Order: C-alpha cells, then sequence, then structure tokens
RNA sequence: UAGCGGCGAGCGAACGGGGAGCAGCCCAGAGCCUGAAUCAGUGUGUGUGUUAGUGGAAGCGUCUGGAAAGGCGCGCGAUACAGGGUGACAGCCCCGUACACAAAAAUGCACAUGCUGUGAGCUCGAUGAGUAGGGCGGGACACGUGGUAUCCUGUCUGAAUAUGGGGGGACCAUCCUCCAAGGCUAAAUACUCCUGACUGACCGAUAGUGAACCAGUACCGUGAGGGAAAGGCGAAAAGAACCCCGGCGAGGGGAGUGAAAAAGAACCUGAAACCGUGUACGUACAAGCAGUGGGAGCACGCUUAGGCGUGUGACUGCGUACCUUUUGUAUAAUGGGUCAGCGACUUAUAUUCUGUAGCAAGGUUAACCGAAUAGGGGAGCCGAAGGGAAACCGAGUCUUAACU
C-alpha cells in the first residue's frame, strides 16, 4: 500500500 | 513462424563483454554497462589516433630543441636555418639524430647556421 | 532446374519495417517524428478537414442534379458496328454483341472513327460526321 | 517444329509458338511461386489481449504504489498471456492471369525439349498392375525420375508409380507447373502432345 | 471494406477530362443585390479547383 | 452508385444481370362415393452405414559403436515408401499401410409392408371486416417528415366485395399489374458441447489452452469472483550390495552398475547476473565517468637475438556515463540495482502511385461449374470521347441573340 507520511497531509502538502 | 531470438541474442552480448575485458567492476560484467564502456573506449581512440600525431610532434619538437639550445641556438632559428639551408627537407621525427647520434645533429645544427649567416 | 529460378530485377522491393534500430534508418521514433496528433496509434485527422476552418467542400456551393436518364444512353463508336454480326446495328444487338448493357434504352453512333463494311443502322440517333462515314462506306441510315 | 518420337521415329509435328519460343524466365518465375502459394492452407492460433482467458479487472491503482502503470493482466507486455498482432487463419491464394498461366507452360515446355528433358512416345503403358513392371520398363528405358504425361490415363499404369516415389504419372489435364520442372524427365505420349497443343492454343 | 466517398465533396465537384475537377464559384447564393454585375456576371461559369486543394478533393473523391 | 444526412460525422438501396438450389399444397364445406392418395407414430422385412474384429508382401553380410535402423556390398516386396516403435536415421524386426474380408446383437438411413391415427376422389359451391383506408402518437423501411409513397400499430375511427379491391414512391387521369385482412411446405443457408478420420511455410514449457504435471487445483476473497507456480536420470533401474567418518543422523569418501556418476535421483544440455579457492602482475604521498594515446617494470611464451606475442599497467597527455526531453543537459531534470527470457508499425478489404510481368485498343473475369491451382463461366469492371446542371450535341461542346 502506501507509507504514512505519503497519506498525510501536513507533511505532504507542505508548499502550497 | 515464431522466432526463438536470444541465440543471437547472446552473441550480441558477449560480442560486446569480449571488447570489455580488463575494465573495472560492471565495466566488464554487466552489459548495459558494457556497451557503454565499449563505445566511450571507441569514441577516445578515434580522437586520440589525430592527438597521437599531435603528441608526438611536440614530444620531437621538445627534444629537437634543447639539442639545439644544447648546440647554442634555440629551436626557432634552428629550423629555419634548414629551411633556408638552400631548400632541403628533414622530418622532425627523424631529428631522431638527437638522442641517438649527437655528432650528426651538431652537424646538422652548424648546416643551419651557415645558411643564417 | 525448381532452384535456379528468381524474379525478374526490381520486381520484390523489401517494403519499410521500422522501429528496429538506429543503423536501419527508421528506428526509435519510425518516421512518424515528434509528438502531436499524427504520431500516436491510431492518429491522423479524416479527410477533407483542414484544421477547424471551414473546409473547402463545403465552403463552395453544391449543384448537382443527376439526369437518371443519361443513366440508360450508351454511346457507340464507328469502331464497333463491324463486329455486330449481320450487318444491321439495331436497337440492341450491339447489345448482344455486348458493346451497351440491356439497360441501355438509347443510343448515339459518334464519329469515333474507321468503319468499312457496309452497314444499315437502324432506330437509333447518329451524328453528323458518322452519318457521313457510314454513308460513305456504303452504309444506310434508316430511322 | 518436329519431335523425335523416340521408338518409332515418326516425327510428331507440333506448334512452333507452343514448343519453340524463348524461356521467359521471369515470368514462370510468378507462376511456380504462385502455385507454391495456395499450396498452404491458413489455420493459425494466437490469441490478442481480447481473447486470453482473465478477468478485465485493473491488477492495482492507477497512483500510489511504486508500481508501473498496469493496465491489463492480458497485455502483451506482461507475461502469459499477449501477443500483439495475433494471427489469424489467412488466404495465400494468388491470380496469375490467364494468359500468363499459358504463357509459362509454354516457357517451360519449350525449354524441356531445349534440355531435351522431354521424351515424347507413341502409347505408354504397362502390362499389369504391378509397379515392378514399371520399375522394369523405366530401367529399360533409361529413367528414375519422370512425369510421363499419358493420353486418357489406365488403371495398371496408375497403380504402378504410386510407390515409386520419383516418378508419378498424370492424364493430360494434370499438368501442373512444378512437376513439369519438378522431375528430372517428362515423358508425355504423342497422344497427349496434341491434347495439350491445344490446351495452350 | 470499399471506400465510401465524403459524400458533401461528391456534390461540389465534377472530375474533367484531363482529370481536373471544376466547382461552382461561392459568394453567389444570397445578400446580392449590393455586388456589381461584373463581380456577379464572372462568378457563373464553373471554374478548375487549384494546384493546392487537389489534394483535398481527390482524398475526399476516390471513385471520382 | 441513386438517395438519406446538424446535406456534418456518417448511413446506404433498388431495377436489372450472372450463379446455388428449385415444389408446391391445404382450410374457410356439403353431397355422393368413403376410408381409396398422403403424413406422422409404430411392428416386421431388406438393403446399406454404424458400434468389436480377420488376413495382410518382402534382409542379409560386414564396418564404427555401449547399442545399427547408419556407411559399404549384394538380394528381395511394392495396388503396401501413410505413420509410430525399437539401444543412432529400418519398405523387408515389431505395429501398420495398400488390398481383400467379417456381425451373434443393437442401432442411423433408405425403401417394402403389418397395426394405429389420418384423410384421398368426383359434382356443385365458398374465397379470410373491427379488416383496408383515415385522424393522433411512435416504430420500421438506406430514406432523420421531408414534396414522402410503402410497412407495423398504442389511440380514436372505419369501407367496397369482381360492374369489386391492392400497387405502380406526393397526387390525379389513362394504361398495366396483382388479389390483403387463414395456414402448411423440402433444398441451396447457419452453428459445433461432442464422435471418427485426415491436414498445417501453427506453438514447443515466460511459447502453446489458465491448465503438456492429480488445474479451475494450491492460494486470495463473507461472497459473486479472482487464480498461480510446477515438464526431460538412463537404451535399460542395471536407482548404488558392502566398507569408512558422523549423533543406529544430515552430508560425504571409497566400492559396484553404466557408453557416461563430471547421467546419483536438488539427476540431458547447464548460459548470465551473483559468490569463492588458486596463480601472475599492480596497489599503503595519493584526488574526479575509471577509459583512451603514450609507456617503463614484472611474469610468461617466442625468436636465435633484434625495443616480438600474451597477461599485468608504475608514470603520463587527453578525458564530466547512457536514454529521453529540450533553445540548451556532467547536470543537482526523466528512466534504469544486475542478468536471462519475453516486450511495440500487424492483418483484411478498398483506392492511388512506383517497380515488374502479361497482353494491347483492348485488358480481365466474380460467383459458380469443375476432369478442382487446369478447363469452363465475360454477369461485370476499367479503357478507347468529350462538353453541359440537364434535355441534348459530339471532335467538339458549353456560354450568349451571336461570338472578334
Ligand atoms: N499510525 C500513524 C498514523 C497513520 C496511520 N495511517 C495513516 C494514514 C495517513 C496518515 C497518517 C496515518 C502514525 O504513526 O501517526
Ligand atoms: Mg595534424
Ligand atoms: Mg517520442
Ligand atoms: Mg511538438
Ligand atoms: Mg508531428
Ligand atoms: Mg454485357
Ligand atoms: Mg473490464
Ligand atoms: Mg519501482
Ligand atoms: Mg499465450
Ligand atoms: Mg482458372
Ligand atoms: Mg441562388
Ligand atoms: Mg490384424
Ligand atoms: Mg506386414
Ligand atoms: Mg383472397
Ligand atoms: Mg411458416
Ligand atoms: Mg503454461
Ligand atoms: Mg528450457
Ligand atoms: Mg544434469
Ligand atoms: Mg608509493
Ligand atoms: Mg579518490
Ligand atoms: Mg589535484
Ligand atoms: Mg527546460
Ligand atoms: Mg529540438
Ligand atoms: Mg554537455
Ligand atoms: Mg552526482
Ligand atoms: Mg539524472
Amino acid at each position: 500500500t502506501s507509507k504514512w507520511f505519503n497519506i498525510d497531509n501536513k507533511i505532504v502538502d507542505h508548499r502550497p | 513462424a515464431r522466432v526463438k531470438r536470444g541465440v543471437i541474442a547472446r552473441a550480441r552480448h558477449k560480442k560486446i563483454l569480449k571488447q570489455a575485458k580488463g575494465y573495472y567492476g560492471a565495466r566488464s560484467r554487466v552489459y548495459r554497462v558494457a556497451f557503454q564502456a565499449v563505445i566511450k573506449a571507441g569514441q577516445y581512440a578515434y580522437r586520440d589516433r589525430r592527438q597521437r600525431k599531435r603528441q608526438f610532434r611536440q614530444l620531437w619538437i621538445a627534444r629537437i630543441n634543447a639539442a639545439a639550445r644544447q648546440n647554442g641556438i634555440s629551436y626557432s632559428k634552428f629550423i629555419n636555418g634548414l629551411k633556408k639551408a638552400s631548400v632541403e627537407i628533414d622530418r622532425k621525427i627523424l631529428a631522431d639524430i638527437a638522442v641517438f647520434d649527437k655528432v650528426a645533429f651538431t652537424a646538422l645544427v652548424e648546416k643551419a647556421k651557415a645558411a643564417l649567416a | 532446374r525448381l532452384n535456379t529460378l528468381s524474379p525478374a530485377e526490381g520486381s520484390k522491393k523489401a517494403g519499410k519495417r521500422l522501429g528496429r534500430g538506429i543503423g536501419s534508418g527508421l528506428g526509435k521514433t519510425g518516421g512518424r517524428g515528434h509528438k502531436g496528433q499524427k504520431s500516436r496509434s491510431g492518429g491522423g485527422v479524416r479527410r477533407g478537414f483542414e484544421g477547424g476552418q471551414m473546409p473547402l467542400y463545403r465552403r463552395l456551393p453544391k449543384f448537382g442534379f443527376t439526369s437518371r436518364k443519361a443513366a440508360i444512353t450508351a454511346e457507340i463508336r464507328l469502331s464497333d458496328l463491324a463486329k455486330v454480326e449481320g450487318g444491321v446495328v439495331d436497337l440492341n444487338t450491339l447489345k448482344a454483341a455486348n458493346i451497351i448493357g440491356i439497360q441501355i434504352e438509347f443510343a448515339k453512333v459518334i464519329l469515333a472513327g474507321e468503319v468499312t463494311t457496309p452497314v444499315t443502322v437502324r432506330g437509333l440517333r447518329v451524328t453528323k460526321g458518322a452519318r457521313a462515314a457510314i454513308e460513305a462506306a456504303g452504309g444506310k441510315i434508316e430511322e | 517444329m518436329e519431335l523425335v518420337l523416340k521408338d518409332a521415329q515418326s516425327a510428331l509435328t507440333v506448334s512452333e509458338t507452343t514448343f519453340g519460343r524463348d524461356f521467359n524466365e521471369a515470368l514462370v518465375h510468378q507462376v511456380v511461386v504462385a502455385y507454391a502459394a495456395g499450396a498452404r492452407q491458413g489455420t493459425r492460433a494466437q490469441k490478442t489481449r481480447a481473447e486470453v482467458t482473465g478477468s478485465g479487472k485493473k491488477p492495482w491503482r492507477q497512483k500510489g504504489t511504486g508500481r508501473a502503470r498496469s493496465g491489463s493482466i492480458k497485455s502483451p507486455i506482461w507475461r502469459s498471456g499477449g501477443v500483439t498482432f495475433a494471427a489469424r487463419p489467412q488466404d495465400h491464394s494468388q491470380k496469375v492471369n490467364k494468359k500468363m498461366y499459358r504463357g509459362a507452360l509454354k516457357s517451360i515446355l519449350s525449354e524441356l525439349v531445349r534440355q531435351d528433358r522431354l521424351i515424347v512416345v507413341e502409347k505408354f503403358s504397362v502390362e499389369a498392375p504391378k509397379t515392378k513392371l514399371l520399375a522394369q520398363k523405366l530401367k529399360d528405358m533409361a529413367l528414375e525420375d519422370v512425369l510421363i504425361i499419358t493420353g486418357e490415363l489406365d488403371e495398371n499404369l496408375f497403380l504402378a508409380a504410386r510407390n515409386l516415389h520419383k516418378v508419378d504419372v498424370r492424364d493430360a489435364t494434370g499438368i501442373d507447373p512444378v512437376s513439369l520442372i519438378a522431375f528430372d524427365k517428362v515423358v508425355m505420349t504423342a497422344d497427349a502432345v496434341k491434347q495439350v497443343e491445344e490446351m495452350l492454343a | 471494406p470499399k471506400i465510401k466517398t465524403v459524400r458533401g465533396a461528391a456534390k461540389r465537384f465534377k472530375k474533367t477530362g484531363k482529370g481536373g475537377f471544376k466547382h461552382k464559384h461561392a459568394n453567389l447564393r444570397h445578400i446580392l443585390t449590393k455586388k456589381a454585375t461584373k463581380r456577379k456576371r464572372h462568378l457563373r461559369p464553373k471554374a478548375m479547383v487549384s494546384k493546392g486543394d487537389l489534394g483535398l478533393v481527390i482524398a475526399c473523391l476516390p471513385y471520382a
């Protein structure tokens, strides 16, 4: 499946 | 008609690895890596066939020069002499004689000096 | 001798293969170029299409009207009739000599040159030049 | 064009146009090739992705797994199941114009004489349905490999030779292009010659 | 399967003798009263499809 | 093609012609004569196929070899040289093959009849109404309502009846042609779960069926359902008695079998990535795509030396991988851990051009017949005439009253 950090929004969204 | 393939394949591959013999690590083991190593070796060669003629000429010119200076005359003047020395033409390599026959050289230097007088 | 036959030279052009390596001349991209609609499986655009611009066969007006009577009128060459078989070139008859086609109901004779054997043409129409050529070869043109 | 009738030296007299004409190699080569094609049957396998056995479920998510895209388990790129351009049974029959076929036979006959590989005879037949007989006739006639085109064809001449491998026997209509070239010598009865004479016009 | 003629084009071109195509001019179907008689006059007789469009038309009328 | 068509995309006939196969009959009814044609269901018979079967020709010598079917020699059968097998490739070793034969029983198919059911035949009659047509709404016809014939009917209607009625693509006349509103009907046509036999310029274990294998299995899923991997010792098991180390082990070494054991069952061939042992040479003052040009030394062969082959490569000139994508990439932009196997411009039908071949003002046939790649079949298609929307005219024609 996918690692938790990839699914998680705060770490992943990082630069909008 | 289905084509087996793969007997001709390792033919192509081994054809390359053989050319890679001697190279370090993957360059001699791993085709994908070897096929590159094999090409660039080729590339340098094609280049360095032309370089070879450059490298040696300046090798010759370098030692022509000391011997000339050794007989008290720069390379500049010394080739100009031989040029002007009533025509006359003679390879810069063949000035080999500078290493193996130093009287013959000095002898060539004089002949050159004379034309410059 | 069954392995000594060979075809006429230049009767069997090999034919592009493409997609097989640098040397081939048609490797990688396969003569299709780089990107765009025209590359890509099933690419291309339909006939007549010229970008979204109004196409020629639509800028220009229609002007038809199909005779339908014309479809059943044949034209006859002088070169025929000699081949009619029976010296009478008739409403059909030509039809039987396979030079008209059943459905036909009308026929002109047309100066398409060369008539020799005297022949009488019957129930057809015939041009000024054709009549003259027929008659001048001993022919007869009764309606 | 006269032909040495071999046994009862008699001469047969044949059409110069159908027995004395120049050898048109290309033109024959088209017909012999054509005949070899059409020998073919279709009969052929291979399942496009549309016909390999599996469901049409996407093997795994478009995005997310660290994996290549993947769409159908029957994809030619994948292992079991594929074949991009799977063949179908197909028909290799070529045309060959009427006038080209005839044109080839003529170039072929008119070359068999020129190598005297064609020996024409008044009558040819074996006395009983026994291979050994025919084997002897050929022996006596100095022959192993032979086509022997008979006039009307008889029972015994056929049953002999059925088992001799390099020798076949055909009636007048049975003449095909490969055979004329196939055998080392074509025999042909003078009776058959006249048949062929006309068949080719 | 046989190619299908691009039916619309069939109704706007006719193959000529040497293999040309001839068509009716545009610009002559309405809003006429304001156009010179000279202009309208020149737009009556049919005209050959140009060299540049030949490619198109032929691809539309394989059975022309 | 004619037509249909946001006259877009597309859809696409018929007339007539050549072929395959051809077949025609009942009811709407009563009288006489009566079970008379016929059809099915059925019993029997007969023939013919089927479901077990029978006979079936002819080879030996020697050489190599573990083994002959192979080579060489000399015979022999062949209506049998299809094919498989046998210690390597067999017409004559085996099983077959050609060919000739065989059915106690049960059956398919034809006829022939028995039994049942059924009606035949002649005379005189009868001739398909909630139908045709119409209105409204849809649907079918190549045809999108269009000038739209024709067909079907959900809805509301509704005739004529042989001096009658339908159709001939709006519609009318004339002409011509057919008889709706009841049915039956064989062949040419379609298909292959399955039976038999035969064939392939079809695959050969990542191929070919998912499945060459005890596979729809193991496995996954609540379930529908998904769905693998995995073939080869040898000619023959002759599949290793017995001895030794070891834990009455694992594993191993001898012995023995065999042509081979390096064919030992984790078994034909045994590649590559990858990991070791051995030897030669280099390497612990040296900086980078690791090679390339030069190049000593060392080890090894040479040669008779002779700055020669092979291996290594101090030192040294030059030198930022590949693909892709880009105006441009060492790029710190993409893709690749490595190897092996697989993995991407095909096929069919139309059309046009080039080459080439045939024939030539002609060329060629399609289906189909077939003595089946032949021969027949010219229905037809292309061309020899063009111009015009068209009638029509024709080496001209169109334009216009007419063309310099
Ligand atoms: N257990 C996780 C949290 C988590 C679980 N699943 C996730 C999916 C998406 C994001 C976060 C999570 C943690 O270490 O915090
Ligand atoms: Mg230079
Ligand atoms: Mg690209
Ligand atoms: Mg672009
Ligand atoms: Mg492009
Ligand atoms: Mg005709
Ligand atoms: Mg699906
Ligand atoms: Mg990955
Ligand atoms: Mg497959
Ligand atoms: Mg034919
Ligand atoms: Mg107008
Ligand atoms: Mg038997
Ligand atoms: Mg036998
Ligand atoms: Mg009626
Ligand atoms: Mg019926
Ligand atoms: Mg498999
Ligand atoms: Mg294998
Ligand atoms: Mg092994
Ligand atoms: Mg050091
Ligand atoms: Mg370093
Ligand atoms: Mg430095
Ligand atoms: Mg950029
Ligand atoms: Mg670019
Ligand atoms: Mg660069
Ligand atoms: Mg880096
Ligand atoms: Mg990168």
